[PDB]
């Protein structure tokens, strides 16, 4: 099957280098070419340049350039990234894309794209998350229908996956995207919509799940 | 190596003997005829070739053996009667930023029959799509140069390639090997070979 | 540089309707280098068109392009419930390939007003040092409000973050929540805290505020 | 010429056996192997067995293992094909083929060259069933841009076929016979449509001519435009 | 047993270009792959045998290959006799199996389909069922989506379709789409309607009656 | 070098069934690979060469076939001698690297881990150092997490686990989990606790003591 | 007829073994051909002939 | 590297006779010593199977 393998996440310092590998495999590689594609989070998908497998030539764009590399093997059949002098705007996602070769013949578009690999550049350290629950009041309460939720606040990497009730609360459960404080550590809300009538009877607990630091939280609303 | 040179050796007789100086030992290994008994036998007309290559290549030029350069540019015959010259010449072809003069050929839409002379240098159209003549995707220029500089490896390192070629047709054969003579005897009961005559 | 611009920002429309999406080049390109993709929240973008207006293998009928020089369209005759999703237009032939501004094409309706709830920090939540004031807006329809933190009826400014999730598939209706993030000592030197909204469906500008002392 | 013929096939009540026949013509039949193939409607074609010029290797799907057995004779220079315990399966138009190298499989060379007409086997519980024809009589809902579109029902056969015919051949135009559909009561119904012009409403007489030729049926069924 | 699946199910194609189609298997059956084709109403007829070796009398468009896992059947240049189903086989192991098979479809204007609803007559209910049937006419792309609301209420399990084979005049299918119910349950609901999803329809067309209005 | 890798770990199988190795390496290496078999407690003896030659006195239902990077080890039926260590050997050339192996392993019906906690010993505690010891008895996936929580907060780092062989009795596996801490550590919290994540159990079970309750 | 590749010698005056022996044996005084060809492709069995 | 042959001898060898011997072969008239590279030859090359 055609398909191509990139590394895992990788978080890194600022002013040091990143290495990116995407593996290609189920496709004639030395009659391919790679095309490596960064997106972050809400912004452009950005061009890091070009290589022809066979012949090994390189290009690379001008907002791009004397810090990027690209190298490539033959017995791996592995595309290879490198990015040096690691800045906070290089935090994105790296995408590595080929055209499919069925056999002798090659597509004339890209169809054969990664899975991305994330790249952290921050100077912060792993650290776990400090939860703190949003415990309901007459003042969040309107028309019969409370809400309540926890908040996250304070983790490096943030993958924070927040259940409730070990999974048994999921209707009106929303659990926003991270958001990077000026202090360079990841905050997220998660709250719910429940009926005003059930405070006092239901217990309410979120379970905050942060595995980098491997930590675990869970907290009484 | 993709536009290799040929010439004729015909109207002379052959000095194999000097061609074992050459090299350390020797990169002389030869296909289809024995390598030391050459002298004696007459042959009709005698082709040679020459080219520069890499270390592996060596191997790839091998009959029946298929490789990149093999295939797409000299790809020897199936049934081959000559043989080979190889030796190392990193001294007289290494430049410290880089040769750029010797060139080889990658990629082609089919391969070469045996012996084709081809110096294409027109744009490849690799996809069905036209290339117009102008590089971009999936539209590749099809020549790219060695890079020979004396901090590689004696794997990318250059060598220099003679191939010799032997035929046999209705000549009444005429380039073949030199015939060696003693001194002369007389009043001695001696078998002798004047000239083919015993 | 050539620079690709894609001036539809959105394109709220009805599952069915004409859908039309614009990729303008600040500079020609050839005729057939041109790529469309399509993106899903947490997918992998799709090629829909090469060549500029030829489709790709899958590609249902419905998606067709079209164009030269400088001006291309991505045309979609019908439009259907998986096909909301950010359109994005590529070029494969000068040095630079570069990517458009996307097109994000959602589902229209009648404008809804959000509900307003605004959450003070819990007593657990200060028992840390820390205190956070949630405002949250519940199903309106248009995506983008306007959230303004007053404290001590004084508006304040870098300190709060909003969080917005994606459009609803059922009833239509857009999430938003605003943090404001302040020390346990900040937040115990302040009376009142309000958070203010003035979006579109609220005919007039609705503030939520509470007292520290009235909980 | 080289030729196949099928025969033996028919409507069979569950729990009853068969014998279905493969005649041979126009080549050697003790040196090729044979194959059947039966297609079931609108489900593609599907492999039934396979036996080789010695009878010594003999297959069957899976599917229906433990309950047929394939037979050849050189004698007569047929192929039986054997039934027992029939089920709601076995509904389906059978075909004899056969092969160019003595053998079911394995060889790197095979094909089924010669396919033959086939034979039709129904496995039901049949019970002949006069149809019934109800009016799709025209309206205002039915009525779009000067045309108007009227139809009858048949419905209610355990015999599959109904020919339907308008003004008994005389309207032909614009006329649309539906394929029969097998309802949950096991019995068929179809429907058969002509678009005609909306002047034509009250001034010409439609009639559906249905005609079910097992259950010896014949009913005309005169379409009129509802009178509200 | 080895599994085979047909990457197109169906294909509309015109007359002088390309088409292929993909037969995909589980293991690796070497190239012991051929190609059926089946005429409208005829028995199927060998192609190609060995995925690359034409047999006898067959044109010479018609080519093919296949290594591994993947066999492509090609066709270089389209003649009217061309259009049917073609089906690919196995032929490894002793059990054998067909493939689901690859329809080709002509090419004509697409034509926006015509919607009527036909209320059930008096004489079905007097019988105690009731039929409502919701016309589809005039299409030439046959994937078509018909959607049945009782009282604004989606319903589903009791509806069937049938569609017409391609008209021989306008190139044009007819689908009918029967909603069966029985004679209480259809006088307990008031407003009966059939939603068409259609590729040249605008927006989705909705045909709705009301019982007690004649 | 080449790196060689065994796609399945652990491979549990009954009698009469059939068992298949995944051995993958990076570069072509022809067909120079090799399969050894480890008895428990023993020298690991070959089975196969050259990936389809049987050697000499190996049971008949050991076989095997490959190309290329594709190698495929089979055990047609099972046997109570079969139960071993597989490793799969390249030889393409000198620098020689054997695989991690895989370990096939009985079937069994899965069953329920009993969690117990010991708390430190007064002995322990006055050499200056604390052990606390979750207990693991009777769960047949021999798959178990465990997580220590020391006041309601999860530790990292500390903890070292230790797993017995199958038993021979009833087949089950013992785990003990080991959480060291120092003195003035251990009494600087008050609440110990390890939670178990076991196949057998529909919920984490979670044994914790108080240091100040006996 | 149809041998394997082996004794294909075994099918000539004046040699001897299984198959000359006992299968098919050529007189001493002979006047004729013999054509052989292999039929790998056409009489080989995944599973055996 | 295990399968040797002899390429430059002085005379031609006599039947059913072995010979062992490595020495230098001189092609020309100048001594060798055992160590030369011009008109001078060590008499075993090796195979070398692939």
């Amino acid at each position: 099957q055609m398909q191509l393998v990139q590394s895992g996440p990788e978080v890194k310092k600022p002013g040091t280098s990143v290495k990116v590998s995407c593996k290609a495999s189920g496709f004639t590689f030395t009659s391919s070419a790679v095309q490596w594609v960064r997106q972050a989070r809400g912004q452009r998908l950005e061009w890091i340049g070009w290589i022809v497998v066979g012949s090994g030539n390189t290009d690379y764009a001008q907002q791009f350039q004397e810090r990027v590399t690209i190298t490539r093997d033959m017995s791996t059949s592995t595309a290879y990234m490198e990015l040096s002098s690691l800045g906070s705007e290089d935090t994105a996602v790296y995408y590595c894309a080929a055209p499919n070769c069925s056999g002798g013949s090659c597509y004339d578009g890209f169809d054969l794209w990664g899975q991305g690999t994330m790249v952290t550049v921050s100077s912060a350290s792993t650290k776990g998350p400090s939860v703190f629950p949003l415990a309901p009041s007459s003042k969040s309460t309107s028309g019969g229908t409370a809400a309540l939720g926890c908040l996250v606040k304070d983790y490096f990497p943030e993958p924070v996956t927040v259940s409730w009730n070990s999974g048994a609360l999921t209707s009106g459960v929303h659990t926003f995207p991270a958001v990077l404080q000026s202090s360079g550590l990841y905050s997220l809300s998660s709250v719910v919509t429940v009926p005003s009538s059930s405070l006092g009877t239901q217990t309410y607990i979120c379970n905050v799940n942060h595995k980098p630091s491997n930590t675990k939280v869970d907290k009484k609303v | 190596v993709y536009a290799w040179n040929r010439k004729r050796i015909s109207n002379c007789v052959a000095d194999y003997s000097v061609l074992y100086n050459l090299a350390p030992f020797f990169t002389f290994k030869c296909y289809g005829v024995s390598p030391t008994k050459l002298n004696d036998l007459c042959f009709t007309n005698v082709y040679a070739d020459s080219f520069v290559i890499r270390g592996d290549e060596v191997r790839q030029i091998a009959p029946g053996q298929t490789g990149n350069i093999a295939d797409y540019n000299y790809k020897l015959p199936d049934d081959f009667t000559g043989c080979v010259i190889a030796w190392n010449s990193n001294k007289l072809d290494s430049k410290v930023s880089g040769n750029y003069n010797y060139l080889y050929r990658l990629f082609r839409k089919s391969n070469l029959k045996p012996f084709e002379r081809d110096i294409s240098t027109e744009i490849y159209q690799a996809g069905n799509k036209p290339c117009n003549g102008v590089a971009g995707f999936n539209c590749y220029f099809p020549l790219r140069s060695y890079s020979f500089r004396p901090t590689y490896g004696v794997g990318h390192q250059p060598y220099r390639v003679v191939v010799l070629s032997f035929e046999l047709l209705h000549a009444p054969a005429t380039v073949c090997g030199p015939k060696k003579s003693t001194n002369l005897v007389k009043n001695k009961c001696v078998n002798f070979n004047f000239n083919g005559l015993k | 540089e050539i620079v690709l611009t894609q001036s539809p920002g959105t394109l709220s429309l009805s599952p069915g309707e004409r859908a039309t999406l614009s990729c303008r080049g600040s500079q020609s390109v050839r005729s057939s280098y041109l790529g469309w993709y399509q993106q899903k929240p947490g997918q992998a973008p799709r090629l829909l068109i090469y060549g500029a207006s030829s489709r790709a293998t899958g590609i249902p009928d419905r998606f067709s392009g079209s164009g030269s020089g400088t001006d291309f369209t991505l045309t979609i005759s019908r439009l259907e419930p998986e096909d909301f999703a950010v359109y994005y237009c590529q070029q494969y032939g000068s040095s630079p390939w570069t990517f458009g501004q996307g097109t994000k094409v959602e589902i229209k309706g009648t404008v809804a007003a959000p509900s307003v709830f605004i959450f003070p920090p819990s007593d657990e939540q200060l028992k840390s040092g820390t205190a956070s004031v949630v405002c949250l807006l519940n199903n309106f329809y248009p995506r983008e409000a306007k959230v303004q933190w007053k404290v001590d009826n004084a508006l304040q400014s870098g300190n709060s973050q909003e969080s917005v999730t994606e459009q609803d598939s059922k009833d239509s209706t857009y999430s938003l929540s605003s943090t404001l993030t302040l020390s346990k000592a900040d937040y115990e030197k302040h009376k009142v805290y309000a958070c203010e909204v003035t979006h579109q469906g609220l005919s007039s500008p609705v503030t939520k505020s509470f007292n520290r002392g009235e909980c | 010429e080289v030729q196949l013929v099928e025969s033996g096939g028919g409507l069979v009540q569950p729990g009853r056996s068969l014998r279905l026949s493969c005649a041979a013509s126009g080549f050697r039949f003790d040196d090729y192997a044979l194959h059947w193939v039966r297609q079931a409607p609108e489900k593609g074609l599907e492999w039934v067995s396979g036996i080789s010029w010695n009878s010594n290797n003999i297959g069957y799907a899976e599917s229906v293992k433990g309950r047929f057995t394939i037979s050849r004779d050189t004698a007569k220079k047929s192929l039986y094909l054997q039934m027992n315990d029939l089920r709601a399966e076995d509904t389906a138009l059978y075909y004899c083929v056969k092969d160019r190298h003595y053998d079911s499989s394995g060889y790197f060379v095979n094909g089924f060259d010669i396919w033959g007409q086939g034979t039709l086997v129904t496995v039901s519980a049949a019970s002949t069933k006069g149809p019934s024809v109800f009016p799709l009589a025209p309206s205002s809902k039915s009525t779009s841009g000067g045309t108007a579109a009227l139809g009858c029902l048949v419905k209610d056969y355990f015999p599959e076929p109904v020919t339907v015919s308008w003004n008994s051949g005389a309207l032909t135009s614009g006329v649309h016979t539906f394929p029969a559909v097998l309802q949950s009561s096991g019995l068929y119904s179809l429907s058969s449509v002509v678009t005609v012009p909306s002047s034509s409403l009250g001034t010409q007489t439609y009639i559906c001519n249905v005609n079910h030729k097992p259950s010896n049926t014949k009913v005309d069924k005169r379409v009129e435009p509802k009178s509200c």
